[PDB]
């Protein structure tokens, strides 16, 4: 009742959350710079640390 | 005789009228020297008194001088730097004795309450020997000091006056002192032992000074903590200033807490004051001290909270502005006004009128129209009063082109009727005297306005083809013109939540099905379609494909640099250098004219480099030093020692600003010495560029300093004999040996603060000389460095922090497109300060007005990226504040940091960074690294600990800060060693050469022999020589036979190398002197003595129309679909041969 069991879904989960957490850093970077007037999403997230 | 009286009475006023700017100066200087005692000028705001002090020394020799105000705001955390008290006390021991010249202060000290009495006449000596004073002045003196007469004086508090000698053993020092008044004089400076009674040195003047401004010894403290427990409480809490102070430390802001230890009221500075002084004002007092009033409320109310360190109520530390106007009427004044004051006794008007439109332009073919037009219809004369000393020849080469030499006169009341003189000093406006009918053009008048921007008719067209009338009707999928985007499709109505609002929106579907919503509130900025294809529109991408096609380019390494390189250095080792020849008196009246002296290592460095360059060999010396410690000094007296022989020094600076600032400091410090110094980058028009290449060409400019347009191949100095790198953290490699590469034995002078990695380690390992200095200059503190979370509050403080003191800030931002609203939030924020923006981004005649009002004080706040990261000196600027310096290098933020400080001001600087859930690991490292080296001397350590992190780049290629796999030194030398025998021996020209001559073939597509396949950097290169030398097909060919044996198949770069070499072997032959190519198409240039025939030529023309076009003598344009590399090569062949065939 105090040992509990994270399978597959919540590890990998947890591993996407701490990658989304880089994206959305890098987002907020790309979106306080210049230039708002002309960004897509597409050219300001980045699909590497996911 | 004179214009007007002065007052001497009570507190009688005279208001003097129409002075116009920079009147006010020789106003006070007329009064300064027109009065039997003080004057002491009353200046409105710090900033225009500093002003003040530097305009009325130019106009009078008075001893014109300040009153040295604590730096800090009302109530503020800092304290003054003691230093600034050890000059803000000695002025008042001067003070109540002081029978001329003209004191200076703002109503910011004038409001505030100093030291009362008292402790002065009490703890201090201040004495020179031209003291006329007695033996009992000085006995009854010590007597109200409570020093005790003792013959054998040893211990603190006693005095001694025997015979002729006075004695005595002072409260702040160990020693006695004997003093020998004569004749109502004093005569000695004795320091004689505690006992012995001999003698150790005779010194002239004495200061005996306290170092803080309020007394310290223990009965003080006791006092201190007695008034405290009456009028605040006490908290325990080894913070509370109570227990600092208490336990024997003084807080950081303690000089707030002034009137405590002192159980006398603070006499209001006016006690101070001579018994016949003459308080000239200047614009206004019953307004701006009521404004100071307030702010210091507001301050008062502001950190009236915090009950850990509470304050004084403003009454106790200030003078209120009813007591001010008490005391301004007890003392006899005058006020000068800028006004027509109508008429009356204590009134008079001085006529002195604006000067007329003077400006000048280039756009005109006559310039100095103004001018011309102006000095010949002034019968009276005419005083220039330019800035600097060099700028008096910047202006003595311009009114030499409409024939006024003007003499230099020192005094102003040296004019005739008719002259045209100049004087130097710091005058900021003219004004026409048209009392004595003279006038003063200051060079501020030259230099009107700048009114461009003006722009071109229509942004914008209003119903044309669409209406756009739009009571929405649109169909579904009917193109659409959004203004901004282009052409897209109108998909609907839709209802949306944007954050706390549901609004309706248009639907327009772009390119890649990117959708695009727009308020309908704003459709008005949607348009129909105009092109008559509703079915046949086009569709644009949204956002444009600036990320997609940035990943297009490269990949190819289309010129290898090892070569290149190992070519370089190899010329380098093999021509012996020239060596300079010194004059010893020559050289020193130049040492003469520098208005400081030379720190001893500041010293040795210039020893070193002048003694590297009387040598035969070819120096090659890193200065990095510390910031702003002298290191453009070395380059100066290096650059005498070079163009004294004729020789054509070249300065190299990494922007456009830091260029202007180093023309101006090279013609001042070059001011009489006939050496034409010239700038050449993008301020200088085309019409100046062009000049100044002719005449570096012709070799008669001899200092050119340059940003990369240096640099760019059209620039062929005569006999070039110094390179002076500035900023060398910067440039890249190609820039800074593509100076090297035309003139291989030229002395190279690499200054720089933090060397980027490459040439640190090329300097750790010998290659180059390395001179570092150390012990800064005179009187530099190092930059207090604060990092804290951005705040608008933050901001405000400092702003005002170093407003009120009068200097100027820097505010870093950073990004240009959100530049302008952070200029437009910042002056919102701050209404007290004027801000301007610089980034290099502008008309350039914009940022060359704004940069030069930032150096004239014309606005405080400079909201600017970081062009102003590499030697902006202006050394009044003493706040940086650093917008986000989370993102910036090592290296990045120690420069910046460096750009305040620069004089005797102690000055912060600030890095805001944002709030810490967004910064990454390594910022908070670089940011704790930068504020924990807060020191002097700090630059080389930094620049040593980025290197060691970064590692050096290649030894022999680009990429100066990486790990990367170099070369290694050992087998560097050896390489370099192999190619100057072989090169010595064989005596083949440099590479460069053979770029020279070539017939360019730049035809943008890979062409070298690649790494793998010859990786012998030097046996490469012999096949580079071999390969552009060959001067016939034939030879050509047994290359290639050559090569492939020796190295089997040939790569498509090699292969092509050998065929544009053979189009070159051609081209040259034919008449062809620079051909192209490319994707769409290429140029082909001719000679003037060229194989072509113009009747094949015109056949071209105009039976292709769409291939063949001449834009130019010799420019023949053509256009073809060379998508594929092979084509190219085959078209631009069979082209020339078909040429050949024709060939006449
Ligand atoms: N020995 C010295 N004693 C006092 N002041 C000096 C001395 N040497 C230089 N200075 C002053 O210090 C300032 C330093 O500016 P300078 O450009 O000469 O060096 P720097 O600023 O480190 O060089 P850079 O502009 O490349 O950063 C100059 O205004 C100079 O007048
Ligand atoms: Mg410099």
């Amino acid at each position: 009742g105090n040992r509990r069991i994270r399978s597959v879904g919540e590890m990998a989960e947890n591993q996407f959350r701490v990658g989304l957490v880089r994206v959305e850093r890098a987002v907020k970077e790309r979106l306080s710079l210049g230039d708002l007037d002309t960004l897509m999403p597409q050219d300001m997230i980045n699909a590497k640390p996911i | 005789q004179y214009r007007y009286t002065l007052p001497v009475k009570a507190g009688e006023q005279r208001l003097l009228g129409e002075l116009t700017g920079a009147a006010c100066a020789t106003l006070v200087a007329e009064i300064a020297e027109r009065h039997a005692g003080p004057v002491v000028l009353i200046a409105p705001d710090m900033q225009n008194a500093l002003r003040l002090h530097d305009e009325i020394s130019q106009f009078t020799d008075q001893m014109v001088m300040n009153l040295a105000d604590w730096e800090t705001l009302p109530y503020d955390s800092f304290s003054p730097h003691q230093d600034i008290i050890s000059s803000r006390l000695s002025t008042l021991y001067q003070l109540p004795t002081m029978q001329r010249g003209v004191l200076i202060v703002p109503v910011n000290t004038l409001m505030q309450r100093v030291c009362p009495h008292s402790f002065l006449h009490g703890h201090a000596l201040v004495m020179k020997k031209g003291q006329r004073l007695s033996r009992d002045a000085l006995r009854t003196q010590l007597d109200s000091a409570g020093y005790r007469h003792v013959d054998q004086v040893m211990e603190h508090g006693e005095y001694a006056t025997r015979g002729a000698l006075l004695d005595l053993f002072p409260m702040g020092s160990e020693l006695p002192y004997r003093l020998d008044f004569f004749d109502d004089e004093i005569d000695s400076l004795r320091v004689f032992d505690v006992d012995s009674q001999r003698t150790l040195e005779e010194v002239e003047a004495i200061n005996l000074l306290p170092a803080h401004e309020f007394p310290t010894d223990k009965a003080a403290i006791e006092l201190f903590r007695s008034q405290w427990r009456d009028t605040f409480e006490v908290k325990r809490d080894p913070e509370h200033i109570y227990q600092q102070v208490s336990k024997g430390t003084l807080p950081a802001g303690i000089e707030y807490w002034q009137p405590l230890f002192f159980s006398e009221p603070l006499p209001p500075l006016f006690s101070y004051f001579p018994a016949n002084t003459l308080l000239v004002n200047t614009g206004d007092l019953e307004t701006s001290a009521e404004r100071f009033q307030a702010d210091t409320l507001a301050r008062f109310e502001n950190r009236g909270v915090d009950p850990m360190r509470p304050l004084l109520p403003p009454q106790s530390l200030w003078l209120r502005v009813d007591e001010l106007f008490s005391e301004l009427k007890n003392w006899p004044r005058v006020q000068l006004k800028t006004e027509h004051l109508p008429t009356k006794a204590a009134n008079a008007n001085l006529g002195f009128q604006k000067l007329p439109d003077l400006a000048v332009q280039a756009q005109q073919k006559a310039p100095l129209d103004a001018l011309r037009k102006f000095l010949e219809t002034f019968d009276g004369p005419v005083v220039f009063s330019v800035e600097s000393e060099g700028r008096r020849e910047a202006l003595g080469e311009l009114l030499a082109r409409i024939k006024i030499a003007p003499q230099r006169i020192m005094r102003l009341d040296e004019a005739s009727d008719r002259g045209r003189y100049l004087m130097i000093g710091a005058a900021e406006h003219g004004f026409v005297d048209t009392v004595r009918n003279l006038a003063l053009i200051c060079e501020s008048d030259l230099l009107g306005e700048r009114v461009a921007r003006r722009r071109q008719d229509s942004r914008r067209t209003i119903n044309p083809d669409t209406l756009i009338r739009n009571l929405a009707e649109l169909h579904i999928g009917q193109p659409v013109v959004h203004l901004e985007h282009g052409v897209g499709r109108y998909a609907g109505m839709t209802t949306l939540e944007a954050g706390g609002i549901t609004g309706e929106y248009l639907m327009l579907t772009y390119a890649n099905d990117a959708k695009l919503y727009v308020p309908v509130s704003s459709l008005h900025l949607i348009s129909r379609y105009a092109g008559g294809a509703e079915e046949n529109a086009p569709l644009h991408k949204l956002g444009g494909d600036a990320w997609s096609r940035a990943r297009q380019k490269a990949a190819e390494k289309v010129r290898d640099v090892a070569a290149e390189l190992l070519d370089i250095y190899a010329q380098r080792a093999a021509k012996e250098g020239f060596a300079f020849k010194h004059d010893r008196e020559q050289y020193q009246l130049f040492c003469d004219s520098f208005p400081f002296e030379t720190t001893p290592d500041q010293a040795q460095a210039i020893n070193a480099v002048l003694s590297d360059m009387c040598q035969p060999l070819a120096m090659d010396r890193l200065v990095c030093g510390d910031v702003g410690f002298g290191k453009t000094e070395v380059a100066m007296r290096a650059a005498f020692l070079a163009v004294d022989n004729h020789k054509q020094v070249a300065v190299l600076v990494p922007t456009t600003l830091l260029a202007q600032q180093h023309y101006d400091n090279f013609r001042d410090r070059f001011a009489n010495w006939p050496v034409r110094i010239e700038m050449i980058s993008r301020f200088r028009s085309a019409k100046e560029q062009t000049q100044i290449l002719a005449e570096v060409a012709e070799g008669k400019i001899d200092i050119l300093i340059g940003t990369h347009k240096l640099l760019q191949s059209d620039v062929k100095f005569k006999d070039l004999g110094l390179l002076i790198v500035d900023e060398e953290h910067r440039f890249g490699v190609r820039h800074k040996e593509r100076i090297k590469a035309m003139r291989a034995n030229v002395d190279i002078l690499t200054l720089t603060a933090t060397p980027i990695p490459r040439t640190l380690n090329m300097a750790m390992s010998g290659m180059r000389d390395l001179s570092i200095i150390a012990t800064p200059p005179a009187r530099r503190l190092a930059v207090k460095t604060f990092v804290r979370e951005y705040d608008s509050m933050v901001v405000r403080e400092a702003i005002l922090r170093e407003i009120l003191r009068g200097g100027q800030v820097y505010y870093l931002y950073n990004d240009v497109e959100n530049i302008q609203k952070a200029a437009e939030r910042l002056a919102e924020l701050v209404p007290e300060a004027r801000i301007a923006i610089g980034h290099g981004q502008m008309r350039e005649r914009e940022l060359e007005r704004v940069m030069n009002d930032f150096h004239h004080q014309r606005f405080n706040v400079l909201v600017c990226t970081t062009i102003i990261e590499t030697g902006i000196d202006i050394p009044t600027a003493n706040t940086i504040i650093i917008e986000r310096a989370d993102h910036f290098g090592l290296a990045q933020l120690h420069q910046l940091r460096g750009r305040v400080g620069r004089s005797h001001h102690q000055a912060y600087a600030w890095l805001l960074t944002p709030h810490p859930k967004a910064m990454t690991t390594d910022a908070q490292k670089r940011l704790e690294a930068i504020a924990s080296l807060e020191d002097l001397g700090a630059g080389f350590a930094l620049a040593t600990h980025d290197l060691e992190i970064r590692g050096a780049g290649e030894l022999l290629g680009e990429e100066q800060s990486g790990s990367m796999e170099t070369i290694g030194f050992s087998l560097y030398m050896e390489l370099l060693e192999n190619a100057v025998d072989a090169l010595k021996a064989g005596r083949e020209p440099s590479l460069e050469d053979l770029t020279s001559q070539q017939t360019e073939v730049e035809l943008r597509m890979p062409s070298l022999l690649p790494d793998d396949f010859i990786p012998d950097v030097n046996t490469r290169l012999s096949f580079y020589k071999r390969i552009a030398s060959a001067k016939t097909e034939n030879e050509l060919e047994e290359i290639k036979v050559e090569l492939i044996d020796r190295f089997g198949l040939l790569p498509d770069p090699a292969r092509t190398l050998l065929d544009i070499a053979r189009l070159r072997q051609q081209a040259q032959k034919l008449g062809i002197r620079k051909l192209e190519g490319n994707e769409k198409g290429g140029v082909i240039e001719f000679a003037e003595k060229n194989h072509v025939n113009p009747a094949w030529l015109i056949g071209l023309l105009q039976k292709q129309p769409q291939h063949y076009r001449l834009d130019g003598p010799t420019r023949l344009k053509f256009i073809q679909d060379l998508s594929e590399r092979k084509t190219r090569i085959e078209w631009v062949r069979q082209f020339m041969r078909e040429l050949e065939e024709n060939a006449i």
